[PDB]
């Protein structure tokens, strides 16, 4: 089930690149790195919030 | 016969951090005072040596590793550090001897709409060894299923671009980084001040 989080965060930063918002994408990329080192799932919520602010 | 620092610091194009470029400096006079007193660098941190004594030392070889990273990642180009660069792109050893020099290149490496030419590695099976360069493009398997060369659910191309835009905040602006590794293991010494 953990794997679904990685896929969703990944999709968010890929989407942000396509919207022309590189800074937001780079901010989310950092969540991918941290996620894959931890059991902290709140990183998904943060990535989702960043996307909502951008859109 | 001065060392080709101009070819390192004033290069038209820098390498991606995942594939850092190593220039060998040898059989020359390294006028380090040119770099230290240029006042064009934001970072000039030396390990195992003070920058003000470089002019008085000889080295066996000097290797200049050049690449581009973002501002907030500059602190990872140091001994003892961790992070996506320190772990997957460019690792410096705990006993590193050398100088890390970096400067803002927002007026060179940034483009309107974003410069996506520079790449970093986000996914890898394990951490890099010191001064290891991994330029494989094999798709990373994050999940339980085999990828077999196909991207998809939990299978990713390991590299991700840095979208460097002129309007990015400072931590997201590009920085050109040159790491001068000093081989101070005694030998005939081909690089002198
Ligand atoms: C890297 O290049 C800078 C700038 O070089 C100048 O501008 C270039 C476009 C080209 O026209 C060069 O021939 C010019 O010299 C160097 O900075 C200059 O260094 C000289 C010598 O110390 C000094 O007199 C100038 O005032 C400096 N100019 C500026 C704007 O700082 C820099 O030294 C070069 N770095 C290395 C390692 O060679």
């Amino acid at each position: 089930d953990k794997e679904w989080i990685l896929q969703k965060i990944y999709e968010i930063m890929r989407l942000l690149d396509e919207l022309g918002h590189a800074e937001a994408s780079m901010r989310v990329s950092d969540l991918i790195y941290e996620f894959m080192k931890k059991g902290d799932e709140r990183l998904l919520e943060e990535a989702e919030r960043l996307l909502e602010e951008v859109e | 016969n001065l060392c080709p620092f101009g070819e390192v610091f004033n290069a038209t194009r820098f390498a991606s951090v995942y594939a850092w470029n190593r220039k060998r400096i040898s059989n020359c006079v390294a006028d380090y005072s040119v770099l230290y007193n240029s006042a064009s660098f934001s970072t000039f941190k030396c390990y195992g040596v003070s920058p003000t004594k470089l002019n008085d030392l000889c080295f066996t070889n000097v290797y200049a590793d050049s690449f581009v990273i973002r501002g907030d990642e500059v602190r990872q180009i140091a001994p003892g550090q961790t992070g996506k660069i320190a772990d997957y792109n460019y690792k410096l050893p705990d006993d590193f001897t050398g100088c890390v020099i970096a400067w803002n290149s927002n007026n060179l490496d940034s483009k309107v709409g974003g410069n996506y030419n520079y790449l970093y590695r986000l996914f890898r099976k394990s951490n890099l060894k010191p001064f290891e360069r991994d330029i494989s493009t094999e798709i990373y398997q994050a999940g339980s299923t085999p990828c077999n060369g196909v991207e998809g659910f939990n299978c990713y191309f390991p590299l991700q671009s840095y979208g460097f835009q002129p309007t990015n905040g400072v931590g997201y602006q590009p920085y050109r980084v040159v790491v001068l590794s000093f081989e101070l293991l005694h030998a005939p010494a081909t690089v002198c001040g």
